[PDB]
DNA sequence: CGATCCTC
RNA sequence: GAGG
């Protein structure tokens, strides 16, 4: 269910970062912590932002209407 | 100048560190408030889905929307549409973004903030645009599509204030100390052997003459010198934060000084 | 020493002391008479009953034993004058308060005592926790106590878990 | 028949709260209802704030009769009975 | 609530300038109360909260599982190895004056739930309304615009305070009330009445 | 008036009993072999070393609401470095002839016991403490 | 993620909560309180599976 | 291959079982204070070992981070409300025809978890959210 | 769900104890307060 | 045990007394043993305190153990609450219980009686012994939705 | 019982309850939509006709407004729907069913209602949020908590029953409770641990700070106090901040420990004409004791000004304490490197006895006194020294702690916790009991099978030898379990059984009231005292003095 | 359901004005603002400066309750010194501090390159 | 013959 | 059936 956009506590947009946090996973193949910093999610507010986010509007979409 | 005193430690498009040196807790604290809280934004106010088959809820997606940060840059010659004397909205004092989008790929048809599109007239103000800060120029994902999957809305985006919603804020955190040594005793330091070895002394104290154990508390000593680093979310540049948050703050006081003209009549 | 009793002595004698500026270092105006007598006549106004009856007048004097043990150990002549060190005004304005606070303590006819007294004991009977007890270390020591114990007291138990008997 | 004389009375001099409480319970809904008023009402509205006024200044003309377990009664006046508490 | 049988209410909420903040002008989402610590003695709240903290800094997941060699000193090692006091606690200013406490507070990520039943699912009120077909009572359910219950114990505060006329304006004008009509030989309410 | 007493003390102990700018302080005159103090002083705004000399000073002078200090050309009776402000609250006679007096100074607790104190320290919400060197 | 378990009766979920029971064919014995004359007895609760 | 097997309350009556593999068995002969206290092996007539000691639990107790930190009934209380909590139920939840559904907007997978949530299914369908906590006297509200 | 799909019921010397038998087999943690209290149990 | 007793100078000391503690009672037989103190003998068994010392000394042990019980969970009631209860249960000649056997069968109006328990079984013998009902208790003018002779009804208003 | 003894009523509401140390102690936060169902019947006299027009004007959807207007021949008049809603020319005689506006008595209830203070009258003050608010120091009567608790609230709707609640019920009027003759409400929580932190010696405050404080206080007299200290800094300490709350005629004594006129720890406490002269404000002073500011206020200067000062201390502490800042963390629990090696050396001397008594008793050379078993005795004697141990254990964590270390702070002020808390959570948990005894053999001749049989080791038979902090073992969780279910169940208990008892009581007492004559009687007449409490006092009028003739020495008497 | 519109936090209603001087009855020359929807942003700011103010005898401000934008200032002066005046002058030089950072800010930035 | 309060 |  979507990356929020804006973290919750500060503001910070972060509806732009998650398919740029997968590739740096992903392509790149960087740790977590690293990935954070490198989308300059400073403060712990916006580490939890991304880190702790579930996408379920993937499992979401493979239902067939 | 004469009063309040700024030193530009770091800038950047998105944040500003400076120290604010000469000044009162009370003014760098309303200053801070102000940044936060009251200095005119434009986010969406109004969503219209006339199409909507994707696996979000209406108002999931519209409560999004609101959060998607838009130019600001010429906010004030944009009117309130409470003052505007139109019936409802028009270009006077609110943009309309439109948002069609459709899973035309087997592929997951994602939706972003750049999918919106201006029909109001702007009458030539930097205003309405969403902001763009990701290096691929998408910025926002709002939503994410399958095949058969409609969208279809309108947005009216509206002139508006974080204290009556946070997605009108146009700044994020704003970092704020001052005596990173605590020479003014303002703190008590919890501890288990020595508060010295257990915290860790801030960025700071390069900025500021160590307490020096052999000299006896300053007593009369008041709180002058700020270590602040305001951060932009996008829709006003990190100098318009600071500068439209003095003239925010210096209009609300001016407000009180006519205040006090009006009831002196009968 | 410590019981529960109507009409707090201390405080209206700290009271007096305050109201009147007391300094510990002028001889006082009062008598033997003025402390002896007065105290006695206060005694006779102490009102509980009212009926003009030896019944009632002994009932009147029975209710009041324990409150004029505390009155006359308190406002003893000695202790009026080297401890209180009170003057006639101070002295008297103590009488007046004594009785008037006396009157403001007394039941007033139409209290529901008996819904008030079974509340009393009823609700701090909810707030007990440790059905067992706290001698809990010693097996010889193991006596019904709690919630089961005021069950057993209240059905009036013929047959009590713990039957003990106490010898001096 | 019943009764007790108005000498010879044993019964608190003194108003109880509940007597104080029933007494200016009354006198409220009198005052409430349009009844007249025994006292000037320095700006005075509320029928509950006049009753107490009305007990303070003593012209409540009404009387509580106190009942004894045995069936008998004493008449106490609102003005007699001493209004401390 | 929290992980640890630690459920409460929203007393108020505050927006961004009025909560306390941070150096870094990070702000909580949540203030509970230091007195829902000592008698609880749910000590793991305060280690999930550390341990919390440590994993959103090194973008790790926390190890909360439970008899393991996890301990509070190992993670408080970790934590200053991030430049955060040890023990979670943190230099915080005060909304509305921007003045450091004198106090540092104990600050950091917990998992928390919303739980059902809110508010809006519970208030009612009811000034006379629908009566219940054979008591002639109000009816039971907010979902049916029903009566509060004023049951014996109630009715037994009421007799502890004397109040007479309280508990007979309850029970008749609120409620219930009739008229019935008595024959003054049988004493039974036979009596046909022929109203008008 | 004025002045209710006036002496030089030298400190014997100095004792922050679970404080971090309080101090209780122990003291006697240095004329008088049986003039005693034992006062409470803000080690912060005005520290106090073992074997340290001081002249303390009670008197009620340079009621109403207290308007800041405002110097402009305010002139109050200190030539002194710490001065205090409290209430007389026992008047302890320790047998024969010597008094002891108590002045609790916004709970900061002060006792001064000697002889000669009598008609000049009184049961008054009034005394100004006065502390130099 | 579904994990089954359950009945769909009347388009309704039902789960049958699994029911506890002291098991048959156990010999147990009881030391009887002081009135009964009884003072131990051995009991057998036999079934057919 | 019987490396593992079935055990019921009756047959355990008979049988000798070490906590840990390592931990519970190894040989004998400085320490870490902040570890807690573990007894001796003292007894090794073994005929069993317990998988994982945390397995006595259930899913309800399985989702709380620490209880091993917590009084007693603080953790049966949370075993209760875990059942009051809101979040991704099932991923089908859209089509469902139910009497009351609650979904959390934006569920997030807790930032300290235990070993047993990973086949509880936790981080995939979660229940509730990480918040930034600050115990403190503020307002006083 | 998972935990309703695992749940216990007692009908009617100390049933709602947890039993040291109980290790392993019975949840020692999960139970309801009060009424079915140590009676509805979880696998 | 320990003990405060008046010593030869007034005041009250600690002098500790041994004394015996038992399982069981039989108070009748126990007192009349030589070489005890059947002046200060006790037990926990009011009831027998009230079969062989009378009905006053079991109210006096009944208040000791109602006492013994709030003191026990550090709690406090004012005597006279617990001493109203402990009347009730004596003014009767014998120990009356808090229980449908004791309070609920009293000479009590009816209508009182069957709003605790055995409602009906209590109107059905008032039918059949023919009843009159003094209707100047709590729960009985609670039912006729009346005034209650309670506090504030406790006396009548007047003109 | 269902229908008489008790019923469903109209003019009734209920919520969830919040805390609002903004409100007044006799005051609730009545939810703004809440206020607009539930209506009182007001007759039209002059004295309202006006402020009543008004109201039939504003109508049912704007607040201070009404819904039925009543008149002659009882016809009632919708607001709601009718033509002449807007038109309603009133008369004298007729009823106005107004909305419930502020200062309004209310009956407010916590259940169960085992208390007269569990119902009570408290002044209506309209509010937005759907919560009904109270002030914090109302919890206790009501034994009320925000943890998602609901609250009942009734409406009288006669003059007289308006009366009743605010002449009998009122909220002040209970302050001073009959039950244990002393006071039922008191300072609590942040207040009750900002109180102690704030009279603190240590604790100073200057004017920026001070003036805020003092205009806090709605009673203020307007003057500026003396600060404390006029050296380089005027400054004020807590204590003198505080006195404003307190008023004039106040006298307060008490003597603790080391408490001697000089009070060199700050113990104590002594209040002159209402100034605090030393001693920190705690529990003993501020909380719901005996002879506390409470008990004295009320008696002193009244119900309505002791109700004003829980508001007046609430509005300093409170703020104060806003600025001041009180956390609680994980590092409360730690104790030196020092102490913790002294608590475990504890432990393993408690383990040695328990092994001497055990190797003793193998020998047969343990011998128990009259009265009890062999076995009875030795597991008396273990239970004893493992109970010892984590007492002492506990006293050893509860001393290292520093007067910063917050969980101490909250166990000084008295706001929160007990020294067993500091002990488990710190030291030791300890030993856990099922039926008195220790954990059991379920399995044969073992506690678990991990043991071997014939164990009675502390660890084999429930003994908790790890602190909350350091971690329970497998062993050890599940005996804490064990433990904590029996606890479970007899809560389950107490409450089903105690409840019942209260009934009963009740029901026996029911009609007991004093009479004209002083007589305490049932509905028969008889008698049950013949002076209520054997001296005809109210309980409330009550308290604890000593008497000075009874105890001390013959000669300290004759003196 | 209860919960008052977030435009009410800033936005004056009917018959409501921003200030409302009221005469203190407590104490002479004493003066007592209700700033109506405002907050700890211009409550504590003008207090702050009030003090800086040698003829201001008294000045405090509070927010009775939380759920209203409305702050309370009081202010007590010397004789001769008005204290609608004292809250001018204490407005201007508020003001004038303003701008200076405004220009000083504005002079800072321009130097910055970034 | 009894067995805490609330509504769903 | 769920809530304290
Ligand atoms: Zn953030
Ligand atoms: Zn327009
Ligand atoms: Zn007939």
């Amino acid at each position: 269910m979507i990356v929020p956009v804006r973290c919750f506590s500060c503001g910070k947009v972060v509806g732009d970062k998650w398919e740029s946090y997968l590739n740096l996973l992903q392509e790149d193949e960087l740790d977590e912590g690293t990935a954070l910093s490198r989308l300059g999610l400073k403060r712990y507010c916006c580490r939890r932002m991304i880190l702790t986010h579930v996408d379920l509007i993937e499992k979401f979409l493979r239902y067939n209407p | 100048e004469e009063g309040p005193q700024v030193k530009i430690r770091e800038a950047s498009k998105d944040n500003v560190d400076f120290i604010l040196s000469n000044v009162d807790l009370a003014m760098a604290n309303s200053l801070r408030r102000v940044m936060i809280a009251e200095i005119p934004t434009l986010a969406i106010d109004s969503v219209e889905v006339e199409t909507n088959t994707t696996v979000l809820a209406d108002e999931f997606i519209a409560h999004r929307l609101g959060l998607i940060p838009l130019q600001s840059m010429d906010i004030e010659q944009l009117e309130y549409s409470r003052d505007c004397f139109c019936e409802d909205h028009c270009d006077k004092c609110s943009v309309v973004l439109t948002l069609q989008a459709f899973g035309e790929s087997e592929s997951t048809t994602n939706v972003y903030s750049k999918d919106l599109v201006i029909v109001s007239n702007l009458m030539g103000r930097n205003i309405g645009h969403p902001i763009i800060q990701d290096k691929e120029g998408n910025g926002v994902l709002i939503c994410k599509l399958r095949k058969g999957q409609e969208l279809k809305l309108t947005c009216v985006a509206k002139k508006g204030i974080a204290k009556e919603h946070a997605k009108w804020g146009p700044a994020a955190a704003i970092e704020f100390e001052y005596d990173p040594w605590n020479k003014l005793k303002h703190t008590d330091y919890w501890y288990e052997q020595d508060s010295a070895k257990e915290w860790p002394q801030s960025k700071n104290c390069e900025y500021e003459d160590p307490p020096n154990e052999g000299d006896p508390f300053d007593y009369k000593a008041q709180a002058d010198t700020f270590y602040m680093n305001v951060e932009s979310v996008g829709s006003i540049p990190v100098d318009q934060v600071v500068v439209r948050g003095i003239d925010t703050l210096q209009k609300k006081v001016a407000s009180i000084l006519l205040a006090l003209t009006q009831m002196d009549q009968d | 020493a410590n019981w529960p009793l109507p009409v707090n002595i201390r405080r209206i004698i700290q009271n007096a002391q305050q109201t009147f500026h007391i300094d510990h270092t002028k001889p006082s105006d009062l008598t033997i008479k003025d402390i002896v007598l007065g105290v006695k006549d206060l005694q006779e106004n102490l009102l509980v009953l009212r009926g003009k009856n030896e019944i009632i007048q002994n009932a009147q004097r029975d209710a009041v034993t324990l409150f004029c043990c505390l009155l006359r150990s308190r406002l003893a002549t000695r202790r009026v004058l080297q401890e209180y060190r009170l003057t006639k005004q101070a002295f008297d304005w103590v009488l007046s308060n004594i009785e008037a606070q006396f009157l403001r303590s007394v039941v007033h006819p139409g209290e529901m005592v008996g819904v008030l007294a079974a509340q009393s004991i009823g609700e701090p009977a909810t707030q007990m926790t440790l059905n067992t007890f706290h001698f809990a270390g010693v097996a010889s020591k193991k006596v019904t106590s709690g919630v089961p114990r005021l069950k057993e007291i209240l059905n009036v138990a013929k047959n009590m878990k713990t039957p003990s008997l106490t010898v001096y | 028949e019943k009764a007790i004389p108005k000498d010879q009375r044993a019964t608190t001099p003194y108003m109880t709260k509940y007597e104080r409480a029933r007494i200016l319970g009354t006198r409220a809904l009198q005052i409430s209802m349009n009844a007249p008023v025994f006292v000037d009402l320095e700006g005075e509205t509320d029928p509950l704030r006049i009753a107490m006024k009305e007990l303070a200044e003593k012209k409540i003309p009404l009387v509580i009769r106190r009942y004894l377990p045995d069936g008998s009664f004493e008449d106490w006046s609102v003005e007699e009975l001493i209004v401390d508490l | 609530a929290s992980r640890h049988g630690q459920k409460g209410t929203i007393g108020i909420t505050y927006r961004r300038e009025d909560m306390p903040f941070t150096a870094e002008g990070i702000v909580p989402d949540l203030i509970i109360n230091p007195h829902a610590i000592p008698s609880r003695m749910t000590v793991a709240h305060l280690i999930e909260c550390l341990l919390s903290k440590v994993a959103a800094l090194s973008g790790n997941e926390g190890d909360a599982s439970p008899f393991t060699d996890i301990t509070v000193e190992g993670i408080s090692k970790l934590l200053r190895e991030h430049g955060y006091q040890s023990r979670g606690f943190e230099v915080m200013y005060n909304g509305h004056t921007g003045k450091k406490l004198m106090a540092q507070i104990f600050f950091g990520p917990t998992y928390y739930q919303r739980l059902r039943h809110m508010v809006d699912d519970k208030i009612h009120a009811r000034a006379r309304g629908p009566m219940q077909v054979l008591t002639r009572q109000p009816v039971e359910g907010r979902s049916r615009d029903g009566g509060l219950r004023f049951g014996e114990m109630e009715r037994d505060c009421m007799i502890a305070h004397g109040a007479a006329s309280f508990l007979k304006e309850r029970l008749m004008e609120a409620s219930d009330a009739f008229r019935v009509h008595i024959c003054g030989i049988c004493g039974l309410m036979t009596v046909i009445a022929k109203l008008n | 008036s004025n002045t209710l007493f006036d002496d030089i003390f030298q400190v014997s102990e100095v004792d922050p009993g679970r404080y971090n700018k309080v101090c209780r302080i122990e003291a006697a005159s240095t004329t008088q072999d049986q003039c005693k103090l034992t006062l409470d002083i803000n080690v912060e705004l005005f520290p106090v070393a073992a074997q340290d000399s001081l002249t303390v000073t009670i008197a009620s002078s340079l009621t109403r609401s207290w308007r800041p200090p405002q110097a402009g050309d305010r002139s109050l009776a200190d030539d002194y470095d710490y001065v205090m402000y409290g209430t007389a609250y026992k008047f302890e006679e320790v047998s024969k002839d010597l008094i002891a007096v108590y002045y609790s100074f916004g709970g900061l607790l002060m006792r001064l016991e000697g002889n000669y104190r009598n008609l000049n320290n009184l049961k008054q919400e009034n005394a100004y403490l006065l502390i130099r060197r | 993620f579904d994990m089954g378990g359950y009945f769909i009766i009347n388009g309704s979920e039902k789960v049958l909560i699994a029911q506890e029971r002291s098991a048959g064919n156990i010999v147990q014995v009881f030391k009887k309180a002081a009135p009964s004359p009884i003072s131990h007895v051995a009991e057998i609760r036999s079934a057919l599976e | 291959e019987g490396l593992v097997e079935y055990i019921d309350a009756e047959e355990e009556e008979s049988i000798l079982i070490a906590m840990q593999p390592e931990d519970l068995e190894p040989a004998e002969a400085d320490v870490d204070p902040a570890k807690r206290i573990r007894v001796s092996h003292h007894a090794t007539t073994f005929t069993h070992c317990e998988i994982h000691p945390s397995m006595i639990l259930g899913v309800a107790a399985s989702i709380i981070p620490f209880p091993d930190h917590n009084q007693s009934p603080r953790n049966t209380y949370q075993s209760a409300m875990g059942k009051q909590a809101m979040g991704v139920f099932l991923t089908n939840y859209n089509v469902r025809m139910d009497t009351m559904a609650n979904i959390l907007y934006y569920p997030q997978k807790p930032l300290g978890t235990t070993r047993a949530m990973e086949y509880l299914k936790f981080r995939e369908l979660p229940a509730g959210q990480n918040a930034i906590v600050a115990i403190a006297c503020y307002s006083g509200y | 769900t998972l935990s309703h799909l695992r749940r216990t019921n007692t009908p009617i010397a100390k049933p709602r104890q947890l039993h040291n038998t109980h290790w392993g087999l019975v949840c020692p943690a999960e139970t309801p307060e009060g009424q079915a209290c140590g009676l509805v149990k979880n696998l | 045990y320990d003990r405060k007793v008046p010593s030869p100078t007034g005041e009250y000391v600690k002098e500790p007394e041994w004394v015996l503690e038992t399982d069981g009672v039989n108070l009748s037989e126990v007192m009349t043993v030589p070489g005890i103190d059947p002046t200060r003998i006790y037990t926990n068994s009011f009831i027998d305190i009230m079969e062989v010392l009378g009905i006053e000394a079991g109210r006096a042990a009944l208040y000791k153990e109602v006492y013994n019980v709030i003191a026990s969970d550090g709690s406090y009631v004012n005597y006279r609450h617990m001493a109203l209860l402990v009347d009730v249960m004596t003014t009767q000649g014998g120990l009356t219980s808090v229980t449908r056997h004791g309070f609920n069968r009293s000479n009590t109006g009816a209508l009182m009686r069957c709003s605790f328990e055995e409602t009906v079984e209590i109107l059905f013998e008032a039918g059949a012994s023919a009843e009159l009902d003094d209707c100047r208790g709590v729960s009985e003018n609670v039912i006729l939705g009346q005034m209650a002779p309670i506090g504030t009804g406790a006396f009548d208003v007047m003109i | 019982r269902g229908n008489l003894m008790g019923k469903r009523v109209d003019f009734s509401a209920r919520t969830v309850i919040s805390g609002d140390p903004n409100l007044e102690l006799d005051q609730v936060g009545v939810p703004k939509s809440i206020a607009k169902t539930l209506t009182y019947p007001e007759v039209v006299t002059p004295y309202n006709i006006d402020r009543l027009t008004q109201l039939v004007r504003n109508g049912p959807n704007e607040h201070p407004g009404a819904k039925y207007v009543i008149r002659d021949s009882g016809d009632r008049i919708d607001l709601r729907y009718s033509k002449r809603a807007g038109d309603i020319q009133l008369q004298y005689g007729w009823k106005v069913e107004r909305h419930i506006m502020d200062n309004d008595p209310v009956l407010f209830n916590r259940q169960p209602s085992l208390h007269k203070m569990s119902m009570m009258a408290h002044r209506v003050k309209v509010i937005p949020y759907s919560t009904f608010r109270l002030n914090l120091s109302v919890t206790s009567p009501y034994n009320a908590d925000f943890d998602g608790d609901e609250m009942n609230l009734h409406v009288p709707q006669s003059e007289e029953t308006r009366a009743e609640l605010s002449q009998l019920c009122a909220v002040p009027l209970q302050i001073v409770s009959p039950q244990s003759n002393k006071p039922c409400m008191g300072i609590v929580q942040d207040t009750l641990c900002g109180i102690r932190k704030l009279t603190l010696r240590d604790t100073f405050i200057e004017l920026d700070q001070v003036l805020n404080m003092l205009y806090w206080v709605p009673d203020w007299d307007g003057v500026i106090p003396t600060p404390a200290i006029i050296k380089p800094k005027p400054l004020w300490s807590g204590k003198q901040i505080l006195s404003v709350a307190i008023p004039n005629g106040i006298h307060l004594q008490r003597f603790d420990e080391g408490t001697t006129l000089l009070s060199p720890k700050d113990n104590g406490m002594l209040i002159i004409d209402g100034q605090i002269i030393f001693g920190v404000v705690e529990k003993k002073t501020v909380g719901s004791s005996n002879g506390g500011l409470i008990h004295v206020v009320t008696r002193e200067k009244g119900p309505q000004v002791c109700a004003k000062l829980f508001g007046n201390i609430q509005k300093v502490v409170n703020f104060w304490l806003l600025h001041n800042g009180f956390s609680t963390g994980i590092g409360d629990t730690i104790a030196d490197g020092p102490t913790m090696r002294e608590i475990t050396e504890t432990i393993a001397e408690a383990k040695k006895k328990v092994l001497d008594v055990t190797k003793e008793a193998q020998a047969n050379l343990l011998t128990a006194k009259h009265g009890m078993t062999l076995r009875e005795s030795f597991e008396d004697n273990v239970v004893r020294f493992l109970n010892e141990a984590r007492d002492k254990a506990g006293r050893l964590a509860e001393v290292n702690l520093k007067d910063l270390n917050n969980v101490k702070q909250m166990v000084m002020a008295g706001s929160k916790g007990s020294f067993i808390n500091i002990a488990q959570m710190s030291a030791c948990v300890g030993q856990q009991s099922v039926e008195g005894k220790r954990i059991a053999f379920g399995f044969v001749d073992r506690t678990l099978p991990h043991f071997s049989k014939d164990d009675y080791s502390p660890e084999s038979k429930g003994f908790v030898e790890n602190s909350y902090l350091r971690g329970l073992t497998p062993q050890e969780f599940f005996f804490h379990a064990m433990g904590g279910r029996e606890g479970l169940i007899d809560t389950a208990v107490k409450t089903a059984e105690t409840g019942y008892i209260q009934r009963r009581l009740v029901k026996a007492l029911e009609d007991i009231m004093v009479h004209y004559d002083n007589t305490t009687r049932n509905s028969l007449g008889n008698v049950i005292q013949f002076i209520y409490g054997e001296d005809g006092m109210d309980a409330a009028h009550i308290e604890k003095q000593s008497l000075d003739t009874i105890g001390g020495s013959d000669a300290a008497f004759e003196k | 359901m209860n919960a008052p519109d977030r435009f009410e936090l800033f936005l004056l209603g009917e018959g409501e004005s921003k200030l409302k001087i009221d005469p203190d009855t407590k104490a002479p020359n004493a003066v007592v603002i209700t700033f109506e929807k405002e907050d700890h942003t211009l409550g504590n700011l003008i207090r702050a400066e009030l003090l800086n103010d040698r003829k201001v005898l008294f000045a405090a401000y509070k927010v009775e309750h939380p759920f209203f934008a409305r702050f309370k200032l009081r202010i007590q002066t010397t004789e001769g010194y008005d204290p609608k005046d004292a809250l001018k002058n204490a407005c201007n030089s508020i003001i004038n501090k303003l701008g200076a950072l405004k220009t000083n800010f504005e002079t800072e930035w321009n130097l910055q390159t970034l």
